[PDB]
């Protein structure tokens, strides 16, 4: 009847982690905004139809 | 006895009463001892504004009418501007 | 235990408790405070206090009959308690009190003395009972311009305009046959009560209470009754809750039970299993709070009322309480749900199965007026056991996560901030 | 067709009131012609309003003449003669009433 804790709970960690993956996704969308115009990233950044 | 009792003295405030017909049955006939705060009631109940004598356009609606006309006209002119402006006469200098 | 029910136009519903030593018998009408226009407001309170008038209570006490009454938003009740050998006497007294005559109760002297007494009681409620008048203003501003906003107690400006004609008009429109349930709880049998009602006639009226034009609709607002000459700061705060006959009734009550109630001066109340207490006990943010899940016929309320003396840290109280409310949508644990199950079983069995028969009569009358039959407590415990964490999260996302709130406060509520920061604190911005 | 035969013919048709919508219909049509109503016609109108057991139509005839009265001078003259007629009637102005 214990738990794996370090003041943060393992239940709490699995409760927040399906949102933390979306936080990583929105941060990658933020980098994809702020890093165009940089011609090194444009080897990857224009592929489908921004060209 | 035989006179009304300020049960609802602001009759133009609501006709949200379910049984207004009881209040219409309540009325009487001694003629000018009628307690004028409910001699308002017979004039309003018999001559107010609901159903018959309801204005065609409510106070809020007329501004909505003019607003919708201007919004539809703006959407039409904007749609005309963003459909086509392309490929006309040769040049302004040619007209000169 | 068992609840039976029969009909002849009236509805007879009982709870034969053979272990009890008394027997309450009374009529529970289906009109309440939510069936009044704002100009005859308080007429149900005045019927309560002419039924509990001195002459009527004296004639009741000659045979050993104690009277009781209750005015709620949905239901009135008029309960007569006696020994279990005097159910016929109680029925005949209730017959003589309401049905057979009302003009002797509605004499001039009795009505004027009772109007004086209720005007005194409403003024005493208005200027001395602060958390209840906060909750009444919370109802008056959550449901405003809508008949569920009217207080059960009545207002001083309306109640001094009532005369006997309004009492009789309300009686003719609301003390009816289909509107009423005659209730017998305690140590009486159902067959005895039905045979004794059929032995008399006891026909209240023809029937058909007026239908309200407007249904109840929640409206996010606030009202601030700031009085700097008071020692505390009372404040209620609620969202639109669940009405009765909803599938989310017990889920709303268990959500209220998760954060429970608290009293900062009791030692065993400071040690509860609430994660809000770790934030609230450090700088002594409040003296008490309670989370309520009020459920009416048309709508409901879910929120908390509180009182505090730390008038400079009211916003921290509201802040930590609402972040705990936001924990319901995102990350409420299993142990909090199990704890709320056990505590809600406990307080629900204390409420429905206390020893007092008049409270059983009020509850049974309200329930068989609204939903036609009383849900017994074993099926209620099965419905509480059926709740999972996903049900609570779905309910909190439906009703709590970024919804409008209604706020009422009095006292030294200057430390309470604007509406918009309290509204914007309903969603965390981190999820 | 003229003034006086109009007054006589429709007072004769007007003492056939006996009812609410009958007196209100004959008030409507005998008011809607192309001539201002005679004061004798409105005295018979107020007396028929006393006969038919109804007060707000006895208000309504006054705002009707307030529209049709075509000036303010004839309006004050009708206010004078109809004022002591109100004193023997008991009917209020709308401007005295404020609904």
């Amino acid at each position: 009847t214990g738990l794996h804790f370090g003041r943060l709970s393992l239940r709490s960690l699995t409760a927040y982690a399906p949102n933390l993956m979306l936080w990583g996704g929105a941060s990658m969308l933020g980098l994809f905004v702020f890093t165009e115009g940089w011609p090194k990233f444009q080897d990857t950044l224009y592929k489908k139809i921004p060209l | 006895v035989m006179d009304l009792q300020s049960r609802w003295e602001n009759m133009p405030s609501t006709e949200q009463q379910d049984i207004v017909s009881k209040l219409s049955e309540r009325q009487k006939l001694p003629w000018a001892q009628l307690t004028e705060p409910e001699k308002q009631a017979v004039w309003y109940i018999s001559y107010g504004e609901w159903g018959p004598r309801r204005p065609v356009l409510n106070k809020g609606d007329s501004s909505f009418i003019a607003k919708g006309v201007a919004a539809g006209l703006l959407f039409s002119v904007g749609l005309f501007a963003v459909v086509r402006m392309a490929g006309g006469q040769d040049a302004k200098t040619m007209n000169k | 235990a068992e609840v039976t029910q029969l009909s002849n136009g009236i509805v007879v519903a009982t709870e034969h408790n053979p272990s009890a030593h008394t027997a309450s018998v009374g009529v529970v009408f289906g009109s309440g405070a939510a069936n009044e226009n704002p100009y005859n407001n308080g007429v149900s309170n005045l019927w309560k206090n002419i039924f509990l008038s001195k002459e009527n209570s004296a004639v009741a006490a000659k045979e050993g009959l104690a009277l009781s009454s209750n005015i709620s938003r949905d239901f009135q009740s008029y309960i007569v308690s006696s020994l279990p050998g005097s159910t016929d006497k109680s029925l005949d007294f209730l017959n003589q009190s309401f049905i057979q005559q009302k003009a002797n109760l509605l004499s001039s002297s009795n009505f004027e003395a009772t109007k004086k007494s209720v005007l005194k009681q409403v003024q005493d409620f208005e200027e001395n009972d602060h958390p209840n008048r906060v909750l009444e203003h919370l109802h008056s501003t959550a449901f405003q311009n809508t008949p569920l906003s009217l207080p059960t107690r009545g207002t001083l400006e309306s109640l001094e305009n009532l005369v006997v004609a309004d009492l009789e008009s309300f009686a003719n429109n609301h003390f009816l046959n289909s509107n009423a349930v005659v209730v017998g709880t305690g140590n009486i049998k159902h067959e005895d009560l039905v045979n004794s009602i059929e032995s008399k006639n006891l026909s209240l009226q023809t029937g058909t209470k007026p239908v309200l034009k407007k249904k109840a609709a929640f409206l996010g607002s606030e009202v601030r009754l700031r009085d700097d000459t008071l020692p505390k700061a009372w404040i209620s705060l609620a969202v639109e809750g669940e009405p009765v006959n909803s599938p989310n009734y017990f889920v709303a009550k268990l959500a209220a039970q998760i954060f429970g109630s608290y009293n900062a001066f009791e030692p065993a109340s400071r040690l509860q299993g609430i994660k809000l207490l770790d934030n609230i006990q450090e700088y002594q943010l409040c003296d008490n709070f309670n989370h309520f899940s009020l459920s009416y016929k048309d709508s409901g309320l879910w929120g908390f009322s509180t009182a505090t003396r730390n008038v400079t840290m009211i916003d921290d109280l509201i802040h930590f309480t609402l972040k705990q409310w936001n924990r319901l949508t995102i990350s409420v644990t299993d142990t909090e749900v199990e704890r709320a199950k056990s505590l809600l079983k406990l307080q629900l069995g204390q409420l429905y199965e206390s020893g007092n028969p008049v409270n059983d009569a009020n509850l049974l009358g309200a329930e068989v007026l609204i939903k036609g039959s009383k849900l017994s407590l074993g099926e209620a415990f099965k419905k509480i056991d059926a709740i999972t964490v996903k049900d609570v999260k779905a309910w909190a996302g439906k009703r709590l996560w970024d919804q409008d709130i209604a706020i009422a406060g009095t006292g030294q509520i200057e430390g309470l901030l604007d509406y918009m920061r309290i509204r914007s604190d309903m969603s965390m911005m981190r999820w | 067709e003229t003034f006086e035969e109009f007054t006589a013919r429709y007072e004769k048709e007007f003492d056939e009131a006996y009812d609410l919508f009958e007196v209100q219909r004959v008030l409507n049509n005998c008011f809607s012609y192309d001539l201002v109503p005679a004061p004798a016609v409105i005295e018979k109108a107020l007396r028929a309003a006393r006969r038919v057991n109804d007060l707000p139509t006895a208000i309504r005839v006054f705002e009707a003449l307030k529209y049709k009265v075509e000036n303010e001078d004839q309006y004050k003259a009708y206010l004078d003669e109809l004022k002591d007629v109100r004193q023997e009637l008991g009917v209020p102005l709308k401007e005295e009433l404020f609904p």
